[PDB]
C-alpha cells in the first residue's frame, strides 16, 4: 500500500525529489490520518538506507509533509522515535556532509517552530539539545 | 491494467509518479517514452489528478525532471516536437514545463542551460531565447513578490569567467557594444539595469565595484576611458539608495588607495591630454579636503611622507604640486604666509628651501613674499664669503632648468663669483664648470638653444656657447667628434646650409690654431664623417644655393686634392660611381689635373 509511494518517492532512480508526488502525498495525509501513520513509518525505514541520496530524498519528503500536514503526523514523527534515528545519522564517524547539513537545519527549524521545551512534542527540542551537547553548529 | 483501475486510483488519489511506475513506464530511453500510447493516458491521469490536488502545476513535469533533470526534459520535449502527431502534446508539455519552472522558482541558470544559450557568446542579446529567458525572470519575480527576488547576473558572471571582477569585465564590454547598435540597445539597457540592481541589492560598495570597471587596465587608463563616467553613474546611484553611506569620488578614491598613490595618479593624469581636465579638477578637490581638515602644508607633508613619495617628494613633479597647495592655502590664509615659510626655513636645510622658493615665485600669491625671502637668504650667503661652488648648490641653481639665463638668482650668483674671483686670485672658480657639471652636456646644449631664442639672454647664451667650445678645446675634442656633437650628421643634403656648420668650421680652425701638430682640414673632417658619393650628392645640391655655391666649389677642389694625395686612379673612381650627380664633371676635372701632373 502506502509504503510503495514512499519507496518510489525515495528511489535511487530519481535524480531529484519529485515535488509534485511529495505534495500529492501531503494531500492524502490530510485526507486519511491512518495512511499518514504508514507514511511516516515508511520514511523511517528509507532513512535507514545506507544511500545518502535516498536519505536526502527522505529528509526532503519529511520536510514537506511536516510543513504541510496536520498534528497527527507531528505526533507520529515524535512517537516513532524517527528523530532518534536522525540524531544517529549525525553520530556516524564519517556522515555525508549534505545529509548532516540537511538534518541540522530541519531540527533547528522544528524545535523553534514547535516552541522548544514547552512544545507539546518536546522530542524535537530534546534531539536539538542532544546535538548541542556534542557541539554541533548549523 | 484497466481504465477502471485508473479511475479507482483517481478516486484513491494515487500520486502520479507511483502510477507511472505501476504502468512500467520505466522505458530505457527518454526520447522513446513519449511514443508509447500508455504515456498519454498517464498524462490525462496526472492532469485530472492535478485538478483536485493542492498543486495546480503539471505533476508530469515534476516527475520527469525529478528523473532526468530539467535540460534533458526540455530537450526531449523539443525532440518530441519533430514528429507532428506528437506536436500538440509536445507544445502542451512545453507550456507546462514553463509553468512548472515558474511555480518551482527554478534557478535561472538551469533555464539558461536548458535553452542552449551555450552558443551565443557575442550575440546573447538579439536571440529570442535570451529574451524569453528575461521574460522568465520577470515572470518568476511577479509570481513570487513575497520572496527575495531572483537575478540573471550570477549566471552570466559565472559562465564567462571564474572570477568576480574578470567575468564582469566581459559583461561591461558586451553592454557597451550592445548600446552602440540600435538593435541590441533596448536589451543592453535592461541588462545594465539588472546589473546595477544586483550591486545595490548585494550592497556591493562603489569601492568594490570600481575594481570591476578598472579590470584589465592601468589605473590611468581607466580614468581616460568611457567606463569612468559609467562608474560615476554607479556611485551616484549607490548614494541615492543608501544616503547614510553617501560618498563622493575623491573621498572613495582616498579611502581605497590613500592620498599618496592618488596624488601620484593625479600627477600622471594631469600630464596627458585625455585626462588632464579632470586630473586638475580632482586635484583641486583633494586640496579642498585638506583645507576642510585645516591641514597646513607641512601637516600635509607629514601625512604623505609615510608611504610613497618622500624619497621622490623634493624632485619634479611632486614638489610643484605641493607648492600648488601652498598657493591655495595662503589664498585662504594670507595672514600667516610669512610664518609658514619661516617654519619651513627652520625645519629644513637652506638648499631645500631654495628649491621650494624657486617654484613659489611662479605663483602670484607667493611671488612677492617668496622673492623677498629668496633675496634675504641669498644676501646672507653672499656675506659669508664661502665658495661659489657651495653657494651655487645652496641656491638650488642646479634645478632651475633650461631658462636659468633669465633667472635673477643666477645673475646675482655671477656677481658674487666675480667679486669672489678678484678677492681669491689664487683660488678662482669657473661659472661654466658649475653649469656643465650640474646640467650635464645635453642640458647645457638645450640651455644654449633656449637662451639664444630669447633676445634678453642671447648675449649670455653666446658666452655659454663659447665656453662649451672652449671646454671642447681644453679636452681636445677632435673636430670629427664635434661634428657629431652638434648633430650635423642629421642635416642630410642641406649640411652646408646649416648655421651650425659654420660654427663647426670655426671650431675646427680654432682647434688647428691651438694644435698645429695634428692640424686637420674641413674636407678631411667631412671625409671622416661621410664617404665621397654622399658628399658630392651634397655638393651638387649645394651648388644650387648661391650662399653656399662658392663653398661647394672650393670643397670640390679640396676633395680632388685628397684624391691626388690618395693617388686614386680615375678608373677606380669611375667603377665605384654609377648614375651619380656631378660624377662625370668631377672625374673629367680630376682627369685633367692628372694630365697636367703627368
Amino acid at each position: 500500500m502506502v509504503n510503495s509511494m514512499v519507496e518510489r518517492a525515495t528511489s535511487d532512480m530519481l535524480i531529484g525529489p519529485d515535488w509534485a508526488m511529495n505534495i500529492e502525498i501531503c494531500d492524502i495525509c490530510n485526507h486519511d490520518p491512518a495512511q499518514a501513520k504508514d507514511v511516516v513509518k515508511g520514511i523511517k525505514r528509507r532513512l535507514g538506507s545506507k544511500n545518502p541520496k535516498v536519505q536526502l530524498l527522505a529528509l526532503t519528503l519529511l520536510e514537506t509533509i511536516v510543513k504541510n500536514c496536520g498534528d497527527i503526523v507531528h505526533m507520529h514523527v515524535a512517537e516513532k522515535d524517527l528523530l532518534h534515528e536522525m540524531v544517529k545519522i549525525v553520530k556516524k564517524k564519517q556522515p555525508d556532509l549534505h545529509v548532516k547539513e540537511k538534518v541540522l537545519i530541519l531540527i533547528d527549524t522544528w524545535q523553534e517552530a514547535f516552541g522548544g521545551p514547552r512544545a507539546r512534542y518536546p522530542q524535537f527540542y530534546g534531539a536539538y539539545q542532544e546535538l548541542l551537547r556534542i557541539g554541533a553548529v548549523f | 491494467v484497466t481504465p477502471a483501475k485508473l479511475q479507482q486510483w483517481l478516486d484513491e488519489r494515487l500520486p502520479a509518479g507511483l502510477v507511472f511506475k505501476n504502468m512500467n513506464l520505466d522505458e530505457p530511453n527518454i526520447f522513446s517514452l513519449l511514443h508509447e500510447p500508455n504515456f498519454a493516458k498517464w498524462v490525462q491521469y496526472a492532469d485530472d489528478l492535478s485538478a483536485k490536488s493542492s498543486h495546480k502545476e503539471s505533476s508530469v513535469i515534476s516527475t520527469l525532471t525529478s528523473l532526468h533533470g530539467d535540460k534533458v526534459v526540455y530537450d526531449t520535449i523539443q525532440a518530441a516536437k519533430l514528429y507532428p502527431q506528437l506536436s500538440e502534446l509536445a507544445l502542451k508539455l512545453e507550456k507546462d514545463q514553463i509553468r512548472f519552472w515558474i511555480a518551482t522558482r527554478k534557478d535561472p541558470s538551469v533555464v539558461f542551460e536548458a535553452l542552449n544559450l551555450n552558443w551565443a557568446g557575442i550575440s546573447i542579446f538579439p536571440k529570442p531565447e535570451f529574451s524569453a529567458w528575461l521574460k522568465y525572470v520577470d515572470d518568476v519575480n511577479a509570481r513570487h513578490p513575497k520572496e527575495a527576488p531572483l537575478s540573471i547576473i550570477p549566471t552570466l558572471k559565472q559562465r564567462f569567467s571564474r572570477g568576480d571582477e574578470a567575468g564582469t569585465d566581459v559583461l561591461l564590454k558586451l553592454i557597451a557594444n550592445g548600446k552602440a547598435t540600435t538593435e541590441a540597445k533596448t536589451v543592453a539597457n535592461k541588462v545594465e539595469s539588472a546589473l546595477f540592481d544586483f550591486w545595490l541589492n548585494s550592497r556591493e560598495t562603489p569601492d568594490k565595484v570600481m575594481d570591476a570597471f578598472k579590470y584589465g587596465t592601468t589605473t590611468q587608463a581607466f580614468l581616460g576611458s568611457p567606463r569612468w563616467k559609467e562608474w560615476e553613474r554607479y556611485l551616484s546611484a549607490y548614494n541615492a539608495r543608501y544616503p547614510e553611506k553617501k560618498a563622493t569620488a575623491i573621498e572613495t578614491l582616498t579611502r581605497k588607495y590613500g592620498d599618496a598613490q592618488l596624488l601620484d595618479t593625479l600627477i600622471g593624469a594631469s600630464s596627458k591630454g585625455e585626462t588632464k581636465t579632470l586630473a586638475a579638477k580632482l586635484q583641486a578637490q583633494q586640496f579642498d579636503r585638506w583645507m576642510n581638515l585645516k591641514e597646513s602644508p607641512l601637516d600635509v607633508y607629514n601625512r604623505l611622507r609615510s608611504s610613497y613619495g618622500d624619497t621622490a617628494f623634493f624632485n619634479e613633479p611632486q614638489l610643484n604640486v605641493w607648492v600648488s597647495y601652498m598657493n591655495v592655502f595662503v589664498d585662504k590664509n594670507p595672514s600667516k604666509v610669512d610664518k609658514m615659510f619661516l617654519e619651513l626655513g627652520d625645519t629644513f636645510g637652506d638648499m631645500r628651501l631654495f628649491r621650494v622658493l624657486g617654484e613659489a615665485k611662479k605663483f602670484p600669491n607667493l611671488e612677492s613674499t617668496a622673492t623677498k625671502l629668496q633675496m634675504e637668504k641669498a644676501s646672507t650667503l653672499f656675506a659669508s664669503g664661502k665658495s661659489p661652488e657651495g653657494i651655487f648648490k645652496v641656491l638650488a641653481l642646479d634645478n632651475v632648468g633650461d631658462d636659468i639665463l633669465s633667472n635673477t638668482l643666477f645673475h646675482k650668483w655671477l656677481a658674487y663669483l666675480q667679486k669672489f674671483n678678484k678677492e681669491h686670485p689664487n683660488n678662482q672658480e669657473s661659472w661654466f664648470d658649475m653649469l656643465r657639471i650640474s646640467y650635464q652636456p645635453f642640458g647645457v646644449e638645450r640651455i644654449i638653444e633656449t637662451g639664444r631664442k630669447n633676445p634678453l639672454t642671447r648675449l649670455m647664451a653666446e658666452k655659454v656657447e663659447n665656453a662649451y667650445h672652449n671646454y671642447w678645446l681644453d679636452i681636445k675634442m677632435e673636430p670629427k667628434t664635434a661634428f657629431r656633437s652638434l648633430h650635423l650628421d642629421e642635416s642630410g643634403e642641406k649640411l652646408l646650409a646649416d648655421p651650425k656648420f659654420n660654427t663647426w668650421v670655426q671650431y675646427l680652425k680654432t682647434f688647428n690654431d691651438r694644435y698645429p701638430n695634428e692640424k686637420t682640414t674641413v674636407i678631411d673632417g667631412l671625409r671622416d664623417n661621410s664617404h665621397d658619393i654622399a658628399l658630392l650628392r651634397m655638393f651638387s645640391a649645394a651648388k644650387n644655393d648661391p650662399s653656399t655655391e662658392k663653398l661647394a666649389t672650393d670643397l670640390q677642389s679640396a676633395l680632388i686634392l685628397k684624391w691626388q694625395d690618395a693617388k686614386k686612379t680615375p678608373e677606380e673612381l669611375k667603377r665605384v660611381f654609377v648614375g651619380v650627380p656631378a660624377a662625370d664633371e668631377m672625374l673629367d676635372r680630376y682627369i685633367k689635373l692628372l694630365a697636367v701632373a703627368s
